[PDB]
């Protein structure tokens, strides 16, 4: 007992038992169980903790630029941004045979490399990086940051420079800033690096540091800035038979609004980049002195909550007393950042495919498909964390006799109606769907597909004739001339974005028919399930009437035992792990469709999608059999081919799902007595007693029974779906 | 710079055999240390 | 009770052949319970840690690596035949302390003598939130 | 406490005990060379056998026997981090930590040994 | 009974048998691929 | 240890006792119940945590409580 | 014409499909002689599949591209358009029906609660009063809109079992 592994927990470190280990790693940042530690001792091992967590970004992307710099082909893709694949880093396997080195040497590279489908190449081929050599300073340049950034957090954690409780307390301040700063001039930064560099880079000529402060952005050179005369920057745009790479079809203007996709490389302008990263950054500059500073002007976040009560008792006591409830809650900040975020990730996943922001990455379909994708299981991930420590917000921090009244305390007092509402709505939601897909299923079974139910998506298709596609018809907004939404701006930007629009062969709003219908209906049942899983659990975190006392129990405890019937998986946090589950269906659900879809846009065959995403043995035929080909013919006896790799990780990842399984269908009672007599079995035999364990081996609890299990499933659900969408989509297109 | 034709033949090994190895070792002797 | 009985260790062991559960390393280096009873006759018991045995007509001991098992002979015997049983830990230097009947009139009676310990005199659900109690290492229910 | 006639053999037991893990009175480096030589003797067979270059003559023999080296140093290694970790605090004197130590030292130099007699073995 | 005594003397102590085993592991490591490899055909040097 | 906490909703009844597999509660005097019995923990660390305690009380909610937490030898079920 | 929908009559597709299913009905059609039961039930199957593509046509019907006929949902543009009796119409039937079913099981229910021992009268049904209940249920929505007005539809929160917070 009292071992130094557990430096953080005293009752953990008097554990004599391998349990002791497992919980050493779990509870490692929980700085809040920790024993013997203060509010302001916390504060600054979160300070160190996002110091590191940011060495550790500039890190790992200061080695994907090493790494494509190095054992890479940056610059043949530059020359042909189209037929020759991008190289991630290269392999040295000695495990690897002779034909595993000969079929793995693509992209014409000296030995085994792997194909890049991060997106870093178009990347950074958009913002004006070509040569090697200015990746290679690059990332040296990041691994710098990352130095310093070790030295900012070993230096904030040492004695006499750590901050005060109430420094990090200070909400107005670190609003303000990092609404004028790490959002606003940040963003002014960005959009000057890109009309300085990326433009002319995008117009044939190079702008490096060299060069630096000697080559005009514009031609007028800065007098239409301070005249005001800002439109002669919006003069002389890039022509439609622009290349990207040389001068030809070039024009001089750094911002400009031309809507659409450039012609040739089917990505956003350059300038359209640049002129909305600058507005961005004006308007974040101007948003971040609203906060009271120790400045005279200003507003208060904590009289504007008090302020914001409705009248008549609408809301009751309104927003007031939230001001200390969101300062003094480490988690309430941590669930709405970790949401906001995840919404924003969402966001970036549902806008990349559609308005591609990097030149040829349209071209791309396995880097678009593998960065939705990452994406969105992200955002998925990060909404279930923050529903999550939304719920530990409600069982750690939060006082009643504080927010008396108020909006938090209005919907614990309707907690039940909406967790009624919710599964409500999920039940509708998923009957109906079940019937509607078993119903076409069942038609098109019988041989008469006519019988199917397919209800057309008007209301989106409504909303996209609105926008300006024409090919549902109507006649609303941005399709017809006498409109005036239309008439504003038709020189501005409807132009290009019609253009755009119009177009099947982008992703731009593509063409919906009953069965995208069907599946966006399936993934509001997905959302609003998953939904109801995590606010039953944050609602009923500190009571319910199964158990009254759940606060006292904390957040994260197994159950109550087999008493009032039964008492397993009662905790928020095995809502959450319930809820990860449903999660990951969902995105399975929305990956799934964004697959098939781009799929049979890519392959031409959109009829295919839309006669036969009707049914779920469509979706088993045509997208999980058809496409599943090449991908398992990988490594066969008859040989190999480039996707072995992808076949083994596939393979892996079903393996890791199974024991996912293994973990969860069995929770403790028989693997511990399987333990007691494996430990009977080591103490009664000879040659092998001599050697005793110093830790008492035990079966792993129910918690940490959950989270292995989960962990594992996971990691076997994004392992086997990443295989499979690469290798469908990089074994017949390039 | 650019790093030699033999760093992939090297650098490889170490963090797959004995950078686990002594990471282990030292995580092990951290675990069984009694004050 | 009325004086404390002291551990007789050369009392008979019950008839009984082999044991597969019974006592593991943690005899000799950690401490291990001995259970004693009176059997007024020759008979058949069913051991908490195996097959069955036949208890002697007198004293009877027997060694156990956990205090459940203790108490769940102890229930048996008392429930089967009425026997009273009661139980001691030694710890590897020797040392006995008596546990099951600390005033000899078992845990059911009450024997007006014991103090009541780890009573909260608050209804529960009275407890306070734990944000009233943070960072400072009290519980709720503790208080 | 259950006995057996396998347990309880007198020939077992004859055989259990003049196994170096069992000696009566052996310095425990001694032990470590027994240990070591044994272990590292059957080590070398599998991988001299059935190794990534057993269809080439001459190179599977030297490639297996480098292999059994290489893992009786990793079984070293773990001898010994078992013996600090195990050992560390405070009559047997194999079991204490100076003992064990030694018989690491005498496993790590048996095993090296055996290792190498394996070579001249299948060399001749 | 003079053999096998001597011969762990100098690697009994615990700090001088892993600093000889983390030196021997380190050095067939790092022989290994550019000396270890491309003489026993190894299929990864060769392209 | 795990922490055994009973209140004064207890009405003496025994049940909890009677349920222990390990002899954790105890029958103390008591004026608060009609049954003038109240339940004791003076041996808590020898308790597991089985919540069988819990199972036999009669009473709304929980006159006895068991909170888990800093496992040992003996609050693991070891016999080894 | 609406959502760039062809109707089912003008359609092309929607041909191909008819023509497809009598060509494949008519190949398992002639594997049999005329004076035979599957003959018979194949010429029933087939005479089926005709008249279900008629009837489809000559309704308002739209398919797209594939022959499929598609329903359109929102309501008003089904109304001036004749789609209103493809998911208008269904769903107030739908709700006419299952308002009769949660109305005739709440007062099931609140009859059933009177009497001692409620649990044996839900596990051991009245079948009179079922009945009696189930023939009564046709004015479901102005029963249940006017105990909305007289409040014995809804409970006071006083009265509801609330959990904890
Ligand atoms: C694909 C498998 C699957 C399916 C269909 C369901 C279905 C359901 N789960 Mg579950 N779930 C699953 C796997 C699944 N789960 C897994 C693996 C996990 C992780 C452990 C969860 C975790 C989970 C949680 C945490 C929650 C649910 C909830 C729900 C409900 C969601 C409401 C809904 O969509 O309408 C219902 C839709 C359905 C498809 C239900 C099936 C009914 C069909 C139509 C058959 C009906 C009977 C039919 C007439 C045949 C009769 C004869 C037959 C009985 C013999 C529903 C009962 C939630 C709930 O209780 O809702 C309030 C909830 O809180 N589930
Ligand atoms: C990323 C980490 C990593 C690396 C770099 C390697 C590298 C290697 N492993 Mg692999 N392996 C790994 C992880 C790794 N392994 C994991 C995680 C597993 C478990 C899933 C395995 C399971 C595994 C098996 C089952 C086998 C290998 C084998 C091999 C070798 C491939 C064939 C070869 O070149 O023979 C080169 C052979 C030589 C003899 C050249 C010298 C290299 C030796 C092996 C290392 C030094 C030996 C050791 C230190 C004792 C030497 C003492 C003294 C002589 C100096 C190569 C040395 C094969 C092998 O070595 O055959 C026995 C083999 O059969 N590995
Ligand atoms: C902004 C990000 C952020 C921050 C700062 C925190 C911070 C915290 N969370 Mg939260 N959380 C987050 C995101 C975040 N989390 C997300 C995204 C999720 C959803 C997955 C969660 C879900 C979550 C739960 C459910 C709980 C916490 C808890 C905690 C605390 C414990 C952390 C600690 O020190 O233990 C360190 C923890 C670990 C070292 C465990 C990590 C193990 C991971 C899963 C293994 C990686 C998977 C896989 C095996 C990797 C290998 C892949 C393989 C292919 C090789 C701490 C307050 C706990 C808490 O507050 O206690 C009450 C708690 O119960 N969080
Ligand atoms: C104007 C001055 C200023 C600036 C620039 C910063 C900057 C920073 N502080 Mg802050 N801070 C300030 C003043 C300032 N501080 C003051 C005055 C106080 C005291 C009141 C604090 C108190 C404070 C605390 C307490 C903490 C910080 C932290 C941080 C870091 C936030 C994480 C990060 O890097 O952003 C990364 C995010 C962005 C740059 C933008 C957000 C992303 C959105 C979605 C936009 C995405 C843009 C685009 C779409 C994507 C581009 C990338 C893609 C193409 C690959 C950052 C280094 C945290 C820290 O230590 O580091 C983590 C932290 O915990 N600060
Ligand atoms: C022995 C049978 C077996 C089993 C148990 C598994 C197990 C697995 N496979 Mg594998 N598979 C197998 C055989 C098997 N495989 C064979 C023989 C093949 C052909 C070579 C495949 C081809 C295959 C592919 C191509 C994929 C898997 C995937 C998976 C994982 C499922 C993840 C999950 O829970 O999704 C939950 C279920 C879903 C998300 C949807 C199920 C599929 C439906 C039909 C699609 C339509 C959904 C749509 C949105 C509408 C439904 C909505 C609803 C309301 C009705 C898991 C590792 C997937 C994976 O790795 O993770 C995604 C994957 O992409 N497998
Ligand atoms: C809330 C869901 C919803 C949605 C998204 C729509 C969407 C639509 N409706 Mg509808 N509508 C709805 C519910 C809805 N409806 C309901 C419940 C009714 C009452 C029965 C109507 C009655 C209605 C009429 C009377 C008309 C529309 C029309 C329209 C279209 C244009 C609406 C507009 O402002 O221009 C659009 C497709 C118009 C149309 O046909 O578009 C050309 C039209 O004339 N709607
Ligand atoms: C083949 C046809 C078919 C079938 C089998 C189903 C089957 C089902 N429907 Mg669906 N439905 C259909 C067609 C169909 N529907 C159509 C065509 C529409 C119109 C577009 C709807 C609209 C609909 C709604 C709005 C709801 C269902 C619900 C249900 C489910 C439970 C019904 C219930 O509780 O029992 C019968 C009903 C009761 C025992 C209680 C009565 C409750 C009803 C719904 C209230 C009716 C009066 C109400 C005041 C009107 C306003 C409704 C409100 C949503 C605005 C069940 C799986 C319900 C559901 O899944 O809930 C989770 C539900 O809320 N259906
Ligand atoms: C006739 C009795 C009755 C009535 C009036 C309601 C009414 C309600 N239920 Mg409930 N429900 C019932 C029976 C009933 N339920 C039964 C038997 C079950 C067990 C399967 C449930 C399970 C259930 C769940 C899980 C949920 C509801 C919800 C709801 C609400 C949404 C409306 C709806 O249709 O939900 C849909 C209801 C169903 C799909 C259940 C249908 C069950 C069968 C098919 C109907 C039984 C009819 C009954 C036998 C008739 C008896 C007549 C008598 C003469 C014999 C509403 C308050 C939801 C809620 O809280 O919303 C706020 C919700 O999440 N109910
Ligand atoms: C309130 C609902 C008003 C609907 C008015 C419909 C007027 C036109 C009409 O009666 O012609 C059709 C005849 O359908 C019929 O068979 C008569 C339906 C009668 C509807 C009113 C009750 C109905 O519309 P449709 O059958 O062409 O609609 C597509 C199927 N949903
Ligand atoms: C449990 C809990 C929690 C959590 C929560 C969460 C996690 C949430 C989420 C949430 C969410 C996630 C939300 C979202 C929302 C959204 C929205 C609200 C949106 C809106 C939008 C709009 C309004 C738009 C508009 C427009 C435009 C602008 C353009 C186009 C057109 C239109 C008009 C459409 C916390 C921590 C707090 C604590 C307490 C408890
Ligand atoms: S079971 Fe409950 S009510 Fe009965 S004596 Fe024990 S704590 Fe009191
Ligand atoms: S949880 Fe079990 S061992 Fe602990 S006091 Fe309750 S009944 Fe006794």
């Amino acid at each position: 007992a009292t071992k130094l592994f557990p430096k953080f927990s005293q009752g953990l470190a008097q554990d004599p038992s391998t349990r002791r280990i497992w919980y050493g790693l779990a509870t490692a940042h929980d700085f809040e169980s920790h024993d013997g530690m203060t509010e302001e001792n916390l504060y600054q091992k979160i300070f160190a903790s996002h110091f590191g967590q940011l060495a550790i970004i500039f890190l790992w992307t200061s080695g994907n630029l090493f790494h494509v710099a190095w054992q890479g082909n940056f610059e043949q893709w530059v020359t042909d941004p189209i037929h020759v694949r991008p190289i991630a880093h290269a392999i040295w396997d000695p495990h690897f045979g002779q034909p595993a080195v000969e079929a793995f040497t693509r992209g014409g590279a000296s030995g085994p490399v792997n194909i890049a489908t991060s997106g870093v190449y178009q990347w950074w081929y958009t913002i004006g990086l070509r040569s090697n050599q200015e990746l290679y300073v690059s990332s040296v340049f990041l691994a710098l940051v990352s130095a310093v950034f070790l030295f900012a957090g070993w230096l904030h954690l040492q004695p006499n420079f750590q901050p005060s409780l109430s420094w990090f307390k200070d909400a107005e301040s670190r609003l303000n800033h990092h609404l004028s700063g790490l959002f606003g001039v940040s963003s002014l930064a960005w959009t000057g690096h890109l009309v300085h560099v990326a433009i002319p880079e995008s117009r044939g000529q190079h702008v490096g540091w060299d060069n630096f402060l000697s080559v005009l952005p514009h031609p007028q050179g800065l007098t239409p800035f301070w005249s005001g005369n800002w439109a002669a920057y919006a003069q002389n745009p890039d022509t439609a038979s622009h290349a990207f790479g040389t001068a030809d079809g070039s024009g001089t203007a750094i911002l400009t609004f031309l809507g659409g996709f450039h012609p040739q490389t089917q990505s956003l302008w350059l300038s359209d980049m640049a002129h909305h990263h600058l507005a961005i950054a004006v308007l974040f500059i101007v948003a971040g002195h609203m906060y009271r500073t120790n400045f005279g002007i200003g507003h208060r976040l904590e009289a504007i909550l008090e302020a914001h009560t409705p009248p008549a008792g609408g809301l009751g006591a309104g927003h007031k007393g939230l001001f200390h409830t969101v300062n003094n809650s480490l988690h309430f900040q941590l669930g709405l950042a970790l949401a906001s975020v995840g919404t924003i990730t969402s966001l970036v996943a549902q806008h990349m495919y559609s308005l591609p922001p990097y030149a040829y990455l349209a071209v791309d379909f396995t880097t678009q498909a593998s960065l939705y994708t990452h994406h969105q299981y992200i955002a998925g991930f990060i909404m279930c964390g923050a529903f999550a420590h939304g719920a530990i917000f409600f069982i750690r921090d939060y006082d009643p006799e504080q927010n008396k009244g108020n909006v938090l305390a209005r919907v614990l007092d309707h907690k039940e109606a909406i967790i009624s509402h919710l599964s409500w709505v999920s039940l509708f939601l998923g009957f109906h769907t079940l019937g509607l897909y078993v119903h076409n299923d069942v038609v098109q079974a019988f041989g008469t597909p006519e019988k199917q139910i397919l209800i057309e998506p008007v209301f989106a298709q409504w909303i996209q004739a609105a926008q300006g596609k024409s090919l549902y018809g109507f006649d609303l907004l941005l399709a017809s001339s006498s409109s005036s939404a239309y008439s504003a701006g038709q020189s501005l930007w409807l132009p290009g974005w019609l253009e755009a629009i119009n177009n099947n062969q982008n992703s731009l709003f593509l063409t919906i028919g009953p069965g995208d219908f069907l599946v966006h209906h399936a993934i509001a049942l997905g959302l609003h399930t998953t939904t109801l899983i995590l606010v039953k659990g944050a609602l009923d975190a500190r009571g319910s009437k199964l158990m009254p006392d759940k606060k006292d129990f904390g957040y994260s405890f197994p159950c109550d035992g087999p008493g009032r019937g039964g008492t397993c998986d009662i905790s928020a946090y095995d809502a959450f792990y319930l809820a990860v589950f449903w999660m990951l269906n969902t995105i399975g659900w929305v990956t799934f469709y964004w697959h098939w879809k781009h799929l049979t846009l890519w392959q031409g065959n959109v009829s295919q999608f839309d006669e036969s995403s009707t049914y779920l043995m469509g979706w088993l035929r045509d997208y999980l059999w058809l496409n599943s080909s090449q991908l398992i013919n990988g490594y066969n006896p008859f040989g190999m081919n480039s996707l072995s790799v992808w076949a083994w990780t596939f393979l892996f990842g079903h393996l890791v799902y199974a024991t996912g399984f293994m973990f969860l269908i069995s929770w403790r009672g028989y693997w511990q007595e399987l333990i007691e007599t494996l430990v009977w079995a080591h103490e009664k035999t000879p040659l092998a007693n001599l050697v005793y364990w110093k830790d008492k081996p035990v079966a792993l609890s129910i918690v940490q029974a959950r989270l292995v299990g989960l962990a594992h499933f996971s990691v076997g659900y994004i392992f086997t779906y990443a295989a499979f969408l690469i290798a469908s989509t990089s074994g017949r297109f390039g | 710079f650019v790093p030699p034709a033999w760093a992939p033949s090297l650098f490889v090994p170490l963090t797959g055999l004995v950078l686990p190895a002594i990471g282990m070792a030292w995580a092990f002797t951290y675990i069984q240390k009694e004050k | 009770p009325w004086k404390q009985p002291e551990l007789d260790p050369d009392t008979p062991s019950p008839i009984f052949g082999g044991s597969t559960g019974g006592l593991l390393r943690k005899a000799q280096v950690e401490e291990f319970y001995v259970t004693t009873w009176e059997s007024p006759k020759e008979q058949i018991f069913e051991m908490p840690t195996g097959g069955a045995a036949i208890m002697r007509k007198g004293p009877n001991l027997l060694k156990f690596a956990r205090k459940e098992q203790c108490l769940a002979l102890t229930t048996q015997l008392r429930t089967k035949f009425k026997m009273t049983p009661c139980f001691y830990r030694v710890y590897a230097d020797g040392k006995v302390e008596y546990l099951h009947p600390k005033d000899g009139v078992y845990p059911e009676k009450v024997n007006a003598g014991r103090v009541g310990v780890n009573q909260n005199m608050r209804s529960i659900g009275e407890n306070v939130d734990p944000i009233k109690v943070k960072f400072t290492g009290s519980q709720p229910f503790t208080i | 406490m259950l006995e057996t006639p396998v347990t309880s053999a007198p020939i077992v037991a004859n055989y259990l005990s003049n196994l170096p893990a069992y000696r009566t009175g052996v310095a425990p480096n001694l032990r470590g060379v027994e240990i070591g030589l044994a272990h590292g003797f059957l080590l070398a067979g599998p991988f001299i056998k059935l190794g990534p270059l057993r269809n080439v003559p001459g190179a599977a023999e030297v490639v297996g026997c480098m292999s059994a080296a290489g893992l009786v140093l990793i079984l070293a290694l773990c001898l010994s981090l078992y013996g600090n970790a195990a050992f560390q605090s405070t009559s047997d004197p194999l079991m204490s930590s100076e003992g064990w130590a030694k018989f690491a030292g005498g496993f790590t130099v048996g095993g090296l040994s055996g290792v190498a007699w394996a070579y001249v073995l299948t060399q001749v | 009974e003079e053999f096998f005594q001597r011969a762990t003397d100098a690697v009994s102590r615990r700090e001088s048998l892993n600093g000889f085993v983390a030196l021997s592991g380190i050095a067939a490591i790092a022989l290994f691929g550019l000396k270890g490899a491309s003489t026993l055909e190894l299929p990864i040097t060769k392209g | 240890a795990h922490v055994v906490k009973i209140y004064d909703t207890c009405i003496g009844c025994t049940q909890c006792v009677r349920a222990c597999p390990l002899d954790v509660l105890e029958m103390v005097p008591w004026d608060g119940c009609k049954a003038a019995q109240m339940a004791s923990s003076p041996r808590t660390e020898d308790c597991v945590g089985c919540k069988r305690c819990e199972t036999a009380c009669p009473t709304d909610f929980l006159s006895v409580r068991v909170y888990l937490g800093n496992e040992s030898t003996r609050s693991l079920g070891l016999a080894y | 014409d609406v959502a760039g929908l062809t109707p089912c009559s003008e359609s092309k597709a929607y041909n191909k499909l008819e023509r497809k299913e009598l060509k494949t009905l008519e190949k398992r059609l002639k594997k049999y002689e005329p004076g035979s039961a599957p003959y018979l039930a194949l010429q029933a199957t087939k005479e089926r599949t005709q008249n279900r593509f008629k009837n489809y046509a000559k309704a308002g019907l739209l398919c797209g591209n594939d022959g499929l006929p598609h329903l359109i949902s929102d309501p008003g543009l089904a109304l001036r358009f004749n789609h209103a009796g493809e998911v208008f119409i269904p769903t107030f039937g739908f709700l006419y029906v299952a308002g009769y079913i949660g109305h005739v099981g709440r007062q099931y229910i609140i009859k059933s609660k009177e009497d001692a021992k409620p649990t044996d009268k839900e596990i051991i049904l009245d079948v009179p009063l079922a009945l009696q209940l189930a023939f009564q249920g046709w004015a479901w929505p102005l029963a249940a809109i006017q105990e909305l007005r007289n409040g014995s539809l809804l409970e006071k929160d006083e009265n509801i079992t609330v959990s904890p917070r």
